[PDB]
């Protein structure tokens, strides 16, 4: 996401999609199995 | 009936108890009694109208009103209740004792018309003084 | 320049108002000048 | 199962039976207390936050709202039945018909004895919250708003009716969630009103039995939507969205502390998509005289109608609020447009929607007189529970959308022959 200090507030309406099928099948886990999604956000400055 | 006005004034009255003229056609009970609860927000608390029920300090119950079909009957012209004719009859005669004997049952009537078939209502005089419509009606009686 | 009759009338009328607690009560009427604020109108988020 | 009726068609003896059972359930608490059952829904809730923040257990804004509340109502009806009553379940109050006043069961403040004698409390009029930790030992209230009885001219009907009609019209569960929560969130505010302890809030909203009188009809229209979608032929028994949320187990009915065993049997969210096994059947599946075929045809014909709509995005507030929506001409001739209600509470999970909300604005634009596909602007005003307004920049600005008639096509782009010489490639 491209953000700066002088950004007028903005918020989306509907979720954005990312494909996961090609990794879930490659691990063998069906979508209903117990699995987690972990995301780590790093700014350009370098702070998590 | 007069006795209650001194208590009301000393406790913060504004006008005396109004009289209800039931000789006029009666669509239903007056909306002042018919209303249940109103909100004013001055105390930020809804207030229930004390002109529907009455608490009893010995029985822990409350009175219950009941309309009766005959109360809604109307005269030939439609501008008077059926009780109008007998009210005129009471008015017309001369002697005071005859007036009283002809007059008692007249105001006794509404007690039974609105008291229904409940032991705790205006039907029995034992507890009829626990409903303010009784005060209003006897005020109209004094007016007669 | 008052006399007994009307002086009694005024004092009794005011003492009648004082212990009232109605919509046209002494407290309610005198509340217009000051706290609680009800003006310009309670709908506005600023009250004074 | 238990057959279910609407309140306006019941007779006296069953009313007396159900009121007797309700009184004998609400007087005693033990663990089978009506106050505890309400606290299951609201404050004081028991499902603490996963961060230990002591948050409510009430599901609002998520996928499992209708299922959780249907489980709640069936739990209470089974609770009542276990006390010895085996005739009728908790009846449903219909408001789709143009309403004028409250139903008879919730009218009298203190019930009369049918034979005549000592009176008895009317629970259906009101209940009482007697929490000692929060030192609130006071009865609830019904701060009714007068604007719930809009008897309008025929042809068109109450805005509640049209809006819930569009809600049941829409043809996807994930969108049905959003299009349903707004409809559910109307009566709560409009009955709770100014008083804090009422239906408008969320801490003690369910103490008044109007909660169940409402959620019964909620489940009814949910079932009619399921049957309509089944007839139109799309998959409904499984949801292609919020699968993780469905996999999540409901709380706190899972734990063994619940005396009712049916909740322990059906703690999973998946099984609730079928209502027959729960044990109650609605007598009629017609909406104010219109049955499956008529409503199907009406919805199909209405899905080819030009419309102007307002799109919204929303989240939690922490306190319920009205939003009056306003349509103006561009820069002034600006006229009233409509209303929206949102529910908030002190203890409630931060909820956000997965889809923008659609609202009808076509009639207001027509009143303004501009063409539906013309131009205009939309603004919003926010009011709190206590009537007063608030800084209207908290919510994101509304947007306008034009929905064309089905079969419409865009104007054809130009083809050109040599593009003259002004063009640059
Ligand atoms: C209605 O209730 C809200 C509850 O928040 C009140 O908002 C608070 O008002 C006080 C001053 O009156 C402020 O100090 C708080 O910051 C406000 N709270 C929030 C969350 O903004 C509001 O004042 C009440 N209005 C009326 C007319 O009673």
């Amino acid at each position: 996401v491209l953000g700066g200090e002088k950004e007028m507030p903005w918020n989306f309406d509907r979720l954005v999609k990312v494909e996961i099928t090609d990794a879930l099948n490659k691990k063998g886990l069906k979508y209903d199995d117990e699995y987690d999604v972990v995301l780590s956000i790093k700014d350009v400055s370098g702070k998590d | 009936t007069l006795q209650v006005e001194q208590a009301l004034l000393k406790h913060g009255s504004t006008v005396a108890l109004p009289y209800w003229d039931w000789t006029l056609p009666i669509s239903q009970l007056p909306s002042l009694f018919t209303e249940q609860t109103f909100y004013d927000a001055w105390k930020d608390e809804v207030l229930e109208n004390p002109f529907a029920r009455g608490y009893i300090k010995e029985s822990k119950g409350y009175t219950v009103r009941d309309p009766q079909p005959e109360l809604f009957k109307l005269s030939a012209d439609g501008k008077h209740s059926v009780l109008f004719d007998e009210v005129l009859l009471v008015l017309e005669q001369t002697d005071y004792c005859d007036f009283e004997v002809q007059f008692e049952v007249t105001h006794n009537a509404i007690h039974y018309l609105v008291g229904g078939h409940q032991s705790y209502s205006l039907s029995s005089l034992h507890y009829s003084s626990y409903d303010p419509i009784f005060f209003t009606h006897h005020t109209f009686v004094d007016k007669i | 320049s008052l006399t007994i009759g009307e002086r009694r009338s005024l004092v009794l009328a005011l003492q009648s108002l004082e212990e009232d607690s109605s919509a046209t009560g002494f407290q309610a009427l005198a509340s217009f000048h000051a706290v609680p604020p009800l003006c310009p109108y309670p709908e506005a988020n600023q009250r004074y | 199962s238990l057959v279910r009726k609407n309140v306006d068609l019941l007779t006296d003896q069953e009313v007396l039976s159900l009121e007797s059972y309700l009184r004998e359930l609400e007087d005693d608490k033990t663990v089978n207390g009506y106050q505890n059952l309400a606290a299951f829904h609201g404050e004081p809730s028991m499902c603490t936050k996963d961060d230990g923040k002591r948050v409510a257990c009430c599901v609002h804004g998520m996928a499992t709202f209708p299922q959780w509340h249907r489980l709640y109502v069936v739990q209470l009806e089974q609770k009542l039945g276990k006390k010895g009553l085996a005739d009728i379940g908790v009846p449903y109050w219909d408001w789709t018909k143009p309403i004028t006043a409250l139903p008879r069961l919730v009218q009298e403040p203190i019930f009369k004895d049918p034979k005549g004698g000592l009176g008895q409390k009317n629970s259906w009029f009101s209940g009482e919250i007697n929490v000692d930790s929060m030192d609130v030992h006071t009865s609830t209230a019904r701060a009714v708003d007068d604007r719930l009885f809009q008897s309008v001219a025929p042809g068109e009907n109450t805005q509640l009716f049209e809006m819930v009609l569009d809600a049941l019209e829409e043809d996807d569960y994930c969108h049905f969630e959003v299009q349903f929560e707004v409809a559910h969130n109307h009566i709560h505010y409009l009955v709770g009103g100014r008083h804090d302890h009422s239906l408008s809030t969320l801490e003690w909203s369910a103490y008044d039995p109007l909660f169940f009188l409402h959620h019964s009809n909620v489940d009814r229209i949910f079932v009619i939507w399921q049957e309509l979608q089944k007839k139109r032929g799309k998959t409904y028994d499984h949801a292609d969205c919020s699968v993780e949320l469905f996999r999540k187990k409901l709380e706190p009915f899972d734990r063994d502390t619940n005396p009712i065993e049916l909740t322990r049997t059906y703690s999973t969210a998946k099984s609730l998509f079928s209502y027959r096994q729960l044990g109650y059947v609605y007598d009629d599946l017609s909406l104010n005289g219109l049955n499956i075929e008529q409503l199907y045809n009406l919805l199909e014909q209405r899905r080819a109608r030009e419309r102007a709509l307002a799109s919204f995005t929303l989240h939690g507030l922490g306190f319920s609020a009205n939003v009056r929506i306003k349509v103006c001409d561009h820069d002034s001739h600006c006229e009233f447009a409509g209303d929206i209600f949102i529910l908030g509470g002190a203890n409630e999970m931060p909820w956000e929607f997965n889809l923008p909300y659609h609202f009808d604005i076509s009639k207001a634009v027509e009143h303004l007189g501009k063409k539906l596909n013309g131009d205009y602007v939309v603004t919003a005003e926010l009011y709190s529970v206590n009537g007063t307004s608030l800084n209207p920049n908290l919510l994101p600005r509304p947007v306008g959308v034009y929905r064309p008639a089905k079969g419409f096509t865009d104007p054809k782009p130009s083809e050109s022959d040599v593009q003259s010489a002004n063009v640059v490639i």
